[PDB]
C-alpha cells in the first residue's frame, strides 16, 4: 500500500493509492455531482458533471475517475467550472423529455435535481429528439428511449453483475442507442427479467 | 472478382473461426475476412459467430454497426464514389452531387432497384490532387466537370 | 550489377495511378522489348516527386529531363526520340516561366526551390521493392552503429539535444515521451510500441508517401525505436482502403527476415524485436492515441479518458509509445549527421524542417516541405505559382477541420508554434487549402462543420448533442429563416464546448467557427439583414436576373423552368418571378447564349 498526499481547497490528505478524489472529498465532506459513477462496476465518467479544476492543467478534467497524486492543487469554486457544470446541464436538458409532471420517476428523479442544483433558469434553445417508440410488447419492462440519456449504468450493471449482457449500444450520434441485439424486443431474446 | 459464397454455407465461417481464435482482439480481423469472403452481413452468420466464440452477440453487432465500411444490406454489382474531402468540394462537388441525383433519379445513399447502380459516401480515396474525383470500382476519374458525368456514367 | 547507359524513373504515387500509370509502365518495357534497348534501359517503379499536378513523372537518367503531362498516345515516340536519338521534345517539357527556359535540375523550379527533402531524402529516389537500391544508396547504416557501441541511455540524450517535438499537432517534446517509457518498470518487464500510419482528415495525403516510397526507413526506425526503450514487440497501423501501399509494405518485411534484420538475434546482438501488421479500415477517430489500443483489442473505439497516461498503462498492462511515422523518418539522420545538424535548421523555440501537403484553388499541386521560419506570403505566390485564372484570394485554411482560416491580413505570419495559436490556429497534419472570391465562406464552416457530426464517436454529450443543435443556427441563415441575434447565440455555445469536451475532437471542433468570425463579422450581416449572399453561393438566398441586351428571348430556358417562374414572348427578354422558382438553377446552363447571371 501506498500513501498519497494532496491538498484540496488548501486541506492536506494522506490517503491509500488508487483512491480518487472523489470519495476523499466525501471524506472531508466536499461534494461533487455525479450521475455516471456507481461503485465497483462503472467508472467511465461520460456524464461530464463532475468538472473541477486541476492547476497546472491546459483544460479541465473530471473528478469522478481523475486518479489522486502528489503535490496537486484542487480548487472547486472558480465561476468558469460552474459555467460549464451549467452549459452541459442545458445541452443535456434541450435533449431529456419535458414533461416531467408525468413522468412515472416523477418526485425523486435525478435530472431534477441536479437541475434545482445547479439551479438553472433560461432554456434558450430548440432541437430535435430521438425517435419515439414504443415496445409496448414484452412482459415485464418497457423502455422509451426518448427519455433516455445514455448513462450506460443500465449495460453496465447487465454486463458484468448479471453476466448476461444482452444489451448494446448501436448507431452514431443521435442514432446512437442503447437497444437489444437486431432491433428485436426484450420477449423476443433471453431477458431474465432481473430488475 | 471471386464469387461471393452464399449465406446458407456456415463451414467456411467455423474454418475461419478455428483459423483466428489464437490471436488477442480477433474480431475486427475475423470480421474484415468475413466481408471479403461473403461482401454483407446477414444476422445469422454473426450469430453463429457469437456461438463459435462463446462471447455474446452485443459487441459484435455494435462494432458491426459502428464502422461504415461494413454493411448489413447486401450491395449491388458497381459501386459509386464521388470524393467528398475539402479538395474536392472546393471546385464544386455539390454540383456532382446534384448531377447525380439528377441522373440517377435516386437519392445519395440509395441503390438501385437494378442491383448494378449504388452510392454512398466516399470521404477521401486520397487522390485529393485531381479534383474532382469519381471513383468507380477501381477506376479513378480526375479533373472533371459537370459535363464530364453522363459520358462515363453510360460507359458502365 | 550490370551498367545502364540510361536509366528511368516512373512515379507510383496515387494521383498518378489514377491517370493510369499501370498502363504507361505496361507499355513502357513493351517497347524496350520492340527496340531491343530492354537490357541498357532500367525502368523502377518509384515513389511520389512532390508533384502529382504534373502527374504521371517521366525523367530520363543522366539526363535528368522532366517530362509532365505523359499519356498513352505517345508511347513508342518517347522511346525513339531521346534513348535513341539523344535528343529531348519540348513540348512535353514543364514550362514555369513559358519563355523555353529548361531547369537542368529539380530544384531549379519554383516549386521545389525552398523544398529541404531530409525525410524525403531519399525517398521518391530508390526502388522501395529493391533491397539493395537503399543499402547501395547509405541504408541500414544507423542499426550497426548503437546495436554494437551506443547505449540505450545515451540515445535519448540525443533527441533533447535535438529538441524535436512532436508534429501530430500536440507540440509536445518527443524525447520527453521517450523517457516517459523509460522509466515505468512493469510486473514482467514486458514492453510494447505503437505507430501511427492513420491518416483520415481531408486534404492530408502526406502520410503513407513515405510508406509509398520507403517502407525499409520506417522498420528500420522501430529496431531503434525498441532498442532505447526494450521493446521485444511492435504494431503497425494502416488503413484497408490503400489496396497498393498495404501489399508492397508486407513485401519489405519478408525481405527483413530474408536477411534476419527483423526478428531475433538482431546482427549478431542480443537485441530481439519483431512486427506484424494490424489491418484497420478508414476509422479517422482510431488516430486518438488510446482509441487504438482498444480497437485492437476488438472493443468499441471509445477513446479512455486521461489520465491514466497511455506511457505506463497499455497493451496488457505494459508501457507503450505513440507518434506518428514521418517523426520517425529524420532519427536515422539524427544519428548519421549529428543532432547539431537538426538544430541548424529553424528558430530558437524548435529546430529543423517541416513538410506539408498543400490544396485549393492553385496552379500546381503536390507536396511542400519547407524549413521553419517562412512567411505565408512566399508561399502562395512564388511557390504554388500564385492563384491560377487571376482570381482574390480571401483566406487560407491550415488543418483542414482542426485549425482554422488565414485571411489576407496575416500574409506575413511566421507559420510556427506560437504565432498560429496567437493566430488561433493548429497545424496539426500540415494540410494547407486555399480559398477565393468564388466561393461563400459562410456554408464552408458547415462542411468542416459537416465532418465532425459523421465521425463522433458518441460518448462526450457535447460531441454528440452540442454538435447537431449548432448546425440549425447556420442552415437557417443559409436559407434565409434566422433571425437578429443567433450569432451571439453562436458565441454562448464558443468557450463553453472547448472546456467541456473528452474525445480529441471536442476541444478541436468549434475553432473554425471561431476563426473566422473575428474576422468576417461584417458579411453574415449580409446574410443576415440584406438575405443577400456574396459570392451568389448559397441557394436559397441568390436570385437569378438576365440582361436585356445580351438575351435573345428565344425561351430555351422557358422550358427548363419546372415551376414555371419565367414567362413572356419572342424574340425579347422574358420576366423573371423571383418568389415562384425553387432555385434550382436548371434555366442557367440551358441558356446557349449565357444571358443568366446571379444577383
Ligand atoms: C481523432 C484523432 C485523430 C488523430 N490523428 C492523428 C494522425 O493521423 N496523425 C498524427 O500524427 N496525429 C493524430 N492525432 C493526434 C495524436 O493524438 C497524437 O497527438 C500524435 O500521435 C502524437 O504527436 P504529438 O507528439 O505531436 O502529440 C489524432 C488525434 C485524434 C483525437
Ligand atoms: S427524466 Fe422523468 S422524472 Fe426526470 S424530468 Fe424527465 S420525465 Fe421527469
Ligand atoms: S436505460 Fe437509458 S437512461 Fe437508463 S442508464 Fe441505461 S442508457 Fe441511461
Ligand atoms: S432485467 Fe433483463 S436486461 Fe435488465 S439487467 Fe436483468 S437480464 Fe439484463
Ligand atoms: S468529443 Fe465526446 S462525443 Fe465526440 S468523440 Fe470525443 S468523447 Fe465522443
Ligand atoms: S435561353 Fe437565353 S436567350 Fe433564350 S430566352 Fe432564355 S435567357 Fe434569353
Ligand atoms: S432557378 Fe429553376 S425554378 Fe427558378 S426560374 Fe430558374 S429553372 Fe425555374
Ligand atoms: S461520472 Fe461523469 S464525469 Fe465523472
Ligand atoms: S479531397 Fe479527398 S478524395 Fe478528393
Ligand atoms: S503522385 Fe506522381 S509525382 Fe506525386
Ligand atoms: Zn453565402
Amino acid at each position: 500500500m501506498k500513501e498519497i498526499t494532496f491538498k484540496i481547497n488548501g486541506q492536506e490528505m494522506i490517503v491509500p493509492e488508487g483512491t480518487t478524489i472523489l470519495e476523499a472529498a466525501r471524506m472531508n465532506n466536499i461534494d461533487i455531482p455525479t450521475l455516471c459513477y456507481l461503485k465497483d462496476i462503472n467508472e467511465i465518467g461520460a456524464c461530464r458533471m463532475c468538472l473541477v479544476e486541476i492547476a497546472g492543467a491546459r483544460a479541465l478534467q473530471a473528478a469522478c475517475v481523475y486518479p489522486v497524486a502528489n503535490g496537486i492543487e484542487v480548487l472547486t469554486n472558480s465561476p468558469k467550472v460552474r459555467e460549464a457544470r451549467r452549459v452541459n446541464l442545458e445541452l443535456i436538458l434541450s435533449n431529456h423529455n419535458r414533461e416531467c409532471t408525468t413522468c412515472i420517476r416523477s418526485e425523486n428523479c435525478e435530472l431534477q435535481t441536479l437541475a434545482t442544483d445547479l439551479g438553472v433558469s433560461d432554456i434558450p434553445f430548440e432541437g430535435e429528439k430521438s425517435g419515439k417508440l414504443i415496445d409496448d410488447l414484452s412482459t415485464s419492462v418497457v423502455r422509451d428511449e426518448s427519455k433516455c440519456i445514455l448513462c450506460k449504468r443500465c449495460v453496465s450493471v447487465c454486463r458484468d453483475v448479471q453476466s448476461v449482457a444482452v444489451l448494446g449500444t448501436v448507431g452514431r450520434g443521435f442514432t446512437s442507442q442503447v437497444q437489444p441485439v437486431f432491433n428485436k424486443s426484450l420477449a423476443d431474446v433471453g431477458c431474465i427479467n432481473c430488475g | 472478382m471471386a464469387e461471393l459464397i452464399p449465406v446458407e454455407n456456415l463451414d467456411v465461417v467455423k474454418a475461419i473461426v478455428a483459423e483466428h481464435r489464437e490471436v488477442p482482439g480477433c474480431l475486427m480481423q475475423i470480421l474484415q475476412e468475413t466481408q471479403l469472403k461473403y461482401g454483407y452481413l446477414p444476422l445469422e452468420l454473426q450469430g453463429t459467430i457469437a456461438d463459435e466464440l462463446g462471447i455474446p452477440l452485443t459487441e459484435v453487432y455494435g462494432v458491426a454497426t459502428f464502422y461504415s465500411q461494413f454493411t448489413l444490406k447486401p450491395k449491388g454489382k458497381y459501386k459509386i464514389g464521388i470524393c467528398l474531402g475539402t479538395a474536392c468540394y472546393v471546385r464544386g462537388s455539390q454540383a456532382i452531387i446534384d448531377k447525380v441525383n439528377s441522373v440517377l433519379g435516386t437519392q445519395v445513399g440509395d441503390t438501385t432497384e437494378d442491383g448494378k447502380w449504388s452510392v454512398d459516401a466516399t470521404r477521401c480515396v486520397g487522390a485529393c490532387g485531381l479534383a474532382p474525383v469519381m471513383m468507380i470500382n477501381e477506376e479513378v476519374f480526375g479533373r472533371l466537370t459537370v459535363d464530364e458525368i453522363p459520358g462515363i456514367l453510360e460507359k458502365y | 550489377m550490370a551498367y545502364k547507359r540510361s536509366q528511368i524513373l516512373i512515379c507510383g504515387g496515387t494521383g498518378c495511378t489514377s491517370s493510369g500509370s499501370m498502363v504507361l509502365v505496361k507499355e513502357l518495357k513493351k517497347e524496350l522489348v520492340k527496340h531491343d534497348i530492354l537490357d541498357e534501359v532500367e525502368v523502377v517503379t518509384t515513389g511520389c516527386f512532390g508533384l502529382c499536378e504534373l502527374g504521371p513523372v517521366v525523367i530520363v537518367y543522366p539526363e535528368g529531363t522532366f517530362y509532365s503531362r505523359v499519356e498513352a498516345a505517345d508511347i513508342p515516340e518517347m522511346v525513339e526520340e531521346h534513348l535513341v536519338k539523344g535528343r529531348p521534345l519540348d513540348r512535353l517539357i514543364y514550362n514555369e516561366k513559358g519563355d523555353g527556359h529548361h531547369p537542368l535540375s529539380i530544384n531549379e523550379l519554383g516549386f521545389f526551390k525552398k523544398q529541404r527533402r531530409i525525410a524525403l531524402a531519399n525517398c521518391g529516389v530508390i526502388n522501395p521493392e529493391n533491397i539493395d537500391e537503399y543499402i547501395g544508396f547509405d541504408g541500414y547504416l544507423a542499426l550497426e552503429k548503437v546495436l554494437l557501441t551506443m547505449s540505450p541511455v545515451d540515445v535519448i540524450n540525443e533527441v533533447k539535444a535535438s529538441g524535436l517535438r512532436g508534429r501530430g499537432g500536440g507540440g509536445f517534446p518527443t524525447g520527453l515521451k521517450w523517457q516517459f517509457a523509460h522509466d515505468a518498470v512493469s510486473e514482467d518487464g514486458i514492453k510494447y510500441v505503437a505507430c501511427n500510419a492513420d491518416e483520415g482528415d481531408p486534404g492530408a495525403f502526406m502520410d503513407r508517401s513515405v510508406l509509398e516510397g520507403d517502407p525499409h526507413a520506417v522498420i528500420e526506425a522501430m529496431a531503434i525505436a525498441g532498442y532505447a526503450v526494450g521493446a521485444s514487440k511492435g504494431y503497425v497501423y494502416v488503413r484497408a482502403e490503400y489496396p497498393i501501399a498495404v501489399n508492397r509494405l508486407q513485401i519489405a518485411i519478408d525481405q527483413a527476415k530474408e536477411y534476419g534484420i527483423l526478428g531475433e538475434n538482431i546482427f549478431e546482438t542480443d537485441f530481439s524485436f519483431d512486427l506484424e501488421i494490424r489491418l484497420g479500415a478508414g476509422a479517422f477517430v482510431c488516430g486518438e492515441e488510446t482509441a487504438l489500443m482498444n480497437s485492437i483489442e476488438g472493443k468499441r473505439g471509445e477513446p479512455r479518458p486521461r489520465p491514466p497516461f497511455p506511457a505506463n498503462k497499455g497493451l496488457f498492462g505494459k508501457p507503450t509509445v505513440l507518434n506518428n511515422v514521418e517523426t520517425y523518418a529524420n532519427i536515422p539522420k539524427i544519428i548519421l549527421n549529428g543532432a547539431e545538424w537538426f538544430a541548424s535548421v529553424g528558430t530558437e523555440k524548435s529546430k529543423g524542417t517541416k513538410v506539408f501537403a498543400l490544396g485549393g484553388k492553385i496552379n500546381n499541386t503536390g507536396l511542400l516541405e519547407i524549413p521553419m521560419g517562412t512567411t505565408l506570403r512566399e508561399i502562395i505566390y512564388e511557390i504554388g505559382g500564385g492563384i491560377p485564372n487571376g482570381k482574390a484570394f480571401k483566406a487560407a485554411q491550415t488543418g483542414g477541420p482542426s485549425g482554422g482560416c488565414l485571411p489576407e491580413s496575416l500574409l506575413d505570419t511566421e507559420i510556427d508554434y506560437d504565432n498560429l495559436i496567437a493566430a488561433g490556429s493548429m497545424m496539426g497534419s500540415g494540410g494547407l487549402i486555399v480559398m477565393d472570391e468564388d466561393n461563400c465562406m459562410v456554408d464552408v464552416a458547415r462542411f468542416f462543420l459537416d465532418f465532425t457530426q459523421d465521425e463522433s464517436c458518441g460518448k462526450c454529450p457535447p460531441c454528440r448533442i452540442g454538435t447537431k443543435r449548432m448546425l440549425e443556427i447556420l442552415e437557417r441563415i443559409c436559407d434565409g429563416k434566422g433571425v437578429e441575434g443567433d450569432i451571439e447565440r453562436l458565441e454562448e455555445l464558443a468557450v463553453g464546448i472547448k472546456s467541456s469536451a473528452l474525445c480529441g475532437l471536442g476541444q478541436t471542433a468549434p475553432n473554425p467557427v471561431l476563426s473566422t468570425i473575428r474576422f468576417f463579422r461584417d458579411e453574415y450581416e449580409a446574410h443576415i439583414r440584406d438575405k443577400k449572399c456574396p459570392a451568389g453561393v448559397c441557394k436559397h438566398l441568390l436570385d437569378f436576373k438576365i440582361n436585356a441586351d445580351t438575351c435573345k428571348g428565344c425561351g430555351i430556358c422557358a422550358k427548363k423552368c419546372p415551376a414555371d417562374a419565367i414567362s413572356g414572348e419572342k424574340k425579347k427578354p422574358y420576366n423573371i418571378d423571383t418568389s415562384k422558382c425553387i432555385k434550382c438553377g436548371a434555366c442557367i446552363e440551358a441558356c446557349p447564349f449565357g444571358s443568366i447571371s446571379k444577383a
